[PDB]
RNA sequence: GCUUGAGUCUCGUAGAGGGGGGUAGAAUUCCAGGUGUAGCGGUGAAAUGCGUAGAGAUCUGGAGGAAUACCGGUGGCGAAGGCGGCCCCCUGGACGAAGACUGACGCUCAGGUGCGAAAGCGUGGGGAGCAAACAGGAUUAGAUACCCUGGUAGUCCACGCC
RNA sequence: AGGACCGAACCGACUAAUGUCGAAAAAUUAGCGGAUGACUUGUGGCUGGGGGUGAAAGGCCAAUCAAACCGGGAGAUAGCU
RNA sequence: GCUCGCCGGAAGACCAAGGGUUCCUGUCCAACGUUAAUCGGGGCAGGGUGAGUCGACCCCUAAGGCGAGGCCGAAAGGCGUAGUCGAUGGGAAACAGGUUAAUAUUCCUGUACUUGGUGUUACUGCGAAGGGGGGACGGAGAAGGCUAUGUUGGCCGGGCGACGGUUGUCCCGGUUUAAGCGUGUAGGCUGGUUUUCCAGGCAAAUCCGGAAAAUCAAGGCUGAGGCGUGAUGACGAGGCACUACGGUGCUGAAGCAACAAAUGCCCUGCUUCCAGGAAAAGCCUCUAAGCAUCAGGUAACAUCAAAUCGUACCCCAAACCGACACAGGUGGUCAGGUAGAGAAUACCAAGGCGCUUGAGAGAACUCGGGUGAAGGAACUAGGCAAAAUGGUGCCGUAACUUCGGGAGAAGGCACGCUGAUAUGUAGGUGAGGUCCCUCGCGGAUGGAGCUGAAAUCAGUCGAAGAUACCAGCUGGCUGCAACUGUUUAUUAAAAACACAGCACUGUGCAAACACGAAAGUGGACGUAUACGGUGUGACGCCUGCCCGGUGCCGGAAGGUUAAU
RNA sequence: AAUUCCUUGUCGGGUAAGUUCCGACCUGCACGAAUGGCGUAAUGAUGGCCAGGCUGUCUCCACCCGAGACUCAGUGAAAUUGAACUCGCUGUGAAGAUGCAGUGUACCCGCGGCAAGACGGAAAGACCCCGUGAACCUUUACUAUAGCUUGACACUGAACA
RNA sequence: CUUUAAUGUUUGAUGUUCUAACGUUGACCCGUAAUCCGGGUUGCGGACAGUGUCUGGUGGGUAGUUUGACUGGGGCGGUC
RNA sequence: CGCGGGGUGGAGCAGCCUGGUAGCUCGUCGGGCUCAUAACCCGAAGGUCGUCGGUUCAAAUCCGGCCCCCGCAACCA
């Protein structure tokens, strides 16, 4: 939910923290957790491949099953957990044969309800089945790109993909950006959009609220020196240039879509 | 003032050690020249 | 205490009364393909715009958003504002019928509180049409007006404010 | 609860003075600022010379940086002293 | 040796790091020490480091490195899989006294404990590179109960004191005791047990998990300290005894209570919020492949083994690092008496030192400080520097505002000591006694003793009672930037930068982009409420006109147009 | 005005006195709306101005207390330096003289002091200029180039319409 | 010679279909307790993609250099 | 000091470059439209081409001097 913090201090007078009183304050499931070390921009070569990433807090990796391959098994929800690695919360689920597994939680998913996968499940937010057994126009998420991969699109908070039309072994989708993409019909999806829709309303407030988060301060080029950044220069904020990236390629208007092997799947570009 | 040499036995041998040199070709290029001058102290070791 | 006050209970009636969730066709705009040709659009006249890269026109398909022809009436409901394509669920008020029942529980009401079209504002989405501001072209002594070609905010929606 | 307040250890270094062949190749003295956080700090690694790093000064990379140090091109070249 | 002075949350006592005999002793003084030197971290010779329980090695693992094959690349080489290393992490086991010129949780005395080999006996099914559990964890805040430790009292030993008093409400000193074992508390956590079934855990499972039932209401687990024991033992003030006059031998009383009280312990807890807080192994436990009169497992007892290496000394400094015996820097533990909020500060205990040039003079001048008539910024670039304000409780507090603040705004009053309320109060702790009990480390009840604010009234000393150290200058106008924060290490700490926020634009995932000849990684084990770039930079009111020049994007018909 | 050259513009306020400061007037050399505009509580080792309080900063310093300076003994440097029997003045001169000329004056030599000179000592000027010097950086300076992008050829083929 | 109609033939520009090349950072099994890799079935695209060669365009991201002299000092202006 | 540009009817501006002929709007005079003015329609005049000389067949024009005005420069220590 949305709750404005009282203006007691400079740095707190703009903090709006999300209150979700349904998340279990207990300890997250041990077997479903393994470590994920930080790297912060570093890579194989040890260079800072990507800027503004590092520091931050320590967070353990959660195993979220996107495949959901188990068929014909009702799933009794156990509880709603909080998730550091994802903006979307995860719901601890218990299957009928006694196995604990995590799933991305849809909108109306309370502690204890039931969901099921396979093509035997009716329409309830949380059900999983191929889109060649879905009503044309259904709001879904966690859709996959290849038949059996697991899921690539519509996974963030309040994300939903609208199925436009269906022609044979190809489903005319409408991704969140609005870019019409024809994906193979043999791909499993999950009904109902992801809840947690007040995530957008969250406003940090403190610079430290971003520091322990994992971000790193971004320095403008207008302040740097020409030897380090293409903008810099001048004794008094001079510009006179076409805004380009730290590596010469022009920005603020420069399409870089050169795939060729996936051009056939884009009906209309995002707009 | 923290002078530019805070001693450490362990770090010295992990970056200037004998066997540390026998790692790469460049390292064996070092001892080639070290033995070339007939220097008694091949590398900082024990 | 008794009833001609008021209110309640039993049965029905009409209704754009309100809230939420779905649904339909006509029409307009946009895109792609086929047919096809020099104008189209517009006005008091004209021009900008649009078009020989082939529009407009016509036909087919598809994606969108808003409003609901005819029925519609100085008709109906509601305190007022205001509310109309259809359907489901939840639900308010008024009216009539023949009786019973409690026994004046009534009326109004500074302050207070609540509702409240449009315009406007904030946060998050939507964006077809219309259209402040602005722009070009005319008219004109001047036109930062009336006309015409476009067009952002807004107009729509959920939650709040005024 | 708080990038909250006063204030030691701690970290840093704004003012003044001493010092400048100094006690010291940036410190002492008397006051300062932060002091539960974007904090400080030990041990142990990774990134490297037209490259690294950078809350961006062209500052930092072993007292040396608008391009480190060492060896070799090289006794480079010098219409200059 | 006797006084004085100094530090004392250090200038103390020990470890890690890092040096490498600087430690101890004898002898010597040329060289070393900014002076002499019989002195010494200097020269010369000799001695000293004793471990199953400390550390490391070792079992295991992270960041990250190497890396059989392998992918890729002129070669070198780069990367990476299984593996294998790598602690600052986790994992078995000892405490006390004595002893040396120097070393000791290592030697000795006394008393315990851990991990394996082997053998015997009584029983029984054991058994992996595989499963599950456990290990196993964040920050902050509050609280209960103890301990370290300290003061007072009781008791014990000594004294009764060179100037007036001191046999008593007097003075000084001591009043120490662990690991383990046993009971198993304060407190905390979780509902136990039995039966059946099962698409679950790469196979399998009696282990775990799920789903149905039955019985009863507890059981189990975790857990400082105390009490006993360890210990009719050690130590022990002070004497008794020999002096190489340094020390050694012998002997030896009291050894309890109460209160206060940690940041140590319970706590690797509990509550709460969010940014959501290692892995593996040891341990425990279950099976596959199989082996079964076995091998092995469990329990007791006996014996054997516990190796290798470091161990000296310094360790906030003359021994490390700064060329020096250098006013510098260096992580961690313990850390007492009084006042005091405190680890501040002042003075002291333990303990360790007077800093390796002194003796005179007291000139100008210089550095560090004190005080100063009348005036009070008249100084000067400028209130720079000094001065002054400075504690606690309470009285009281404006413009403006985002209604949190501003604010400790400003400005003031009372603070010592003694007595009385009250042979020291409220409050806190809490023995004895009494009763009961599913009987113990229990609960009510009861209140001695002890410890001990503050408030009110009165009296009295001084000029001054927060009397010392210590300890805010404030108000008014206003530019700029929001703010805490960051930077030119070594002349610039700011209005420069960062900042949450806002905006635009790029990107449909083998994503954009970046490193890299490539592979492969980062992005992200994330995916449009996401990520990269750029610009501005809290919030509030707002963000107008121009598409000529330039760039980007869209449409491609025509003219021009390379290779072929 | 962090911007106004002219200029200390003009009016009003604060002072006895105000090139600063504060509030306005618009003649804006040359403010202006995300290279964001105008305001803004709080914060600030920030900038400028003012008052109270309090003081040696000042009128003008005076004294006292410690460590040096000073004397004695011990130990014992450094920067620099062609050579010196190393005076002032006037003039002259590679153009500001201790040294040449003229003249005056002055016993030889120490210690403590003070800094006008010896264009004192230190840095083969950092200012200016030169060199057909270097180094970085800028772009619609010239020529190349990574990257990106375009088409053809090859890996790469069969079909009908 | 121009306009032209059919057929044979010759290359070329598009469209769609197809699967063997090839891509496959999809699933499954094995080597194998190994998220690398290799291979085998299968699935999805598809003669594209990607790469080598040649070539046009862009290109201060990057590299090597140029950027005149005389001049009552240089600069500006002017001049040769 | 130096460089560049301009001066044309009453006003505001073309024309120059590539020498002979001067244009547009407003304004003024006069007429009409209306009761009247403005506006509108119609007609016409008005320019020493800043200033003087020179070159040339010919000067607004090309060059030079001078005057006025505008912009730039008026510098690095």
């Amino acid at each position: 939910a949305v709750v404005k913090c009282k203006p007691t201090s400079p740095g707190r007078r703009h903090v709006v923290k999300v209150v979700n009183p349904e998340l279990h304050k207990g300890k997250p499931f041990a077997p479903l957790l393994e470590k994920n070390s930080k790297s912060g921009g570093r890579n194989n070569n040890g260079r800072i491949t990507t800027r503004h990433i590092g520091g931050g807090h320590k967070q353990a990796y959660r195993i979220v099953d996107f495949k959901r391959n188990k068929d014909g098994i009702p799933a009794v929800v156990e509880r709603l957990e909080y998730d550091p690695n994802r903006s979307a919360n995860i719901a601890l689920v218990l299957y009928k044969d006694g196995e604990r597994r995590y799933i991305l939680a849809p909108k109306g998913l309370k502690a204890g309800d039931q969901i099921q996968s396979g093509v035997d499940a009716a329409i309830k937010p949380g059900n999983t089945l191929p889109m060649r057994n879905i009503p044309v126009g259904s709001t879904v998420h966690n859709v996959e790109m290849k038949p059996g991969k697991g899921g690539q699109l519509a996974r963030s908070a309040g994300t939903y993909v609208q199925i436009v039309a269906r022609d044979g072994a190809y489903v005319t989708l409408r991704l969140r950006s609005g870019e019409m993409r024809k994906v193979e019909a043999d791909c499993r999806a999950t009904l109902g959009e992801v809840g947690n829709a007040e995530h957008m309303l969250r406003v940090l407030g403190k610079a430290g609220a971003a520091r322990w988060r994992g971000v790193r301060p971004t320095v403008r080029g207008t302040a740097m020196n020409p030897v380090d950044h293409p903008h810099g220069g001048g004794e008094g904020r001079n510009f006179g240039k076409h805004p380009v990236t730290p590596w010469g390629v022009q920005t603020k208007g420069k399409k870089t879509r050169s795939n060729k092997r996936t051009d056939k799947f884009i009906v209309r570009r995002r707009s | 003032m923290k002078r530019t040499f805070q001693p450490s036995v362990l770090k010295r041998n992990r970056s200037h050690g004998f066997r540390a040199r026998m790692a790469t070709k460049n390292g064996r290029q070092v001892l080639a020249r070290r033995r070339a001058k007939g220097r008694a102290r091949l590398t900082v070791s024990k």
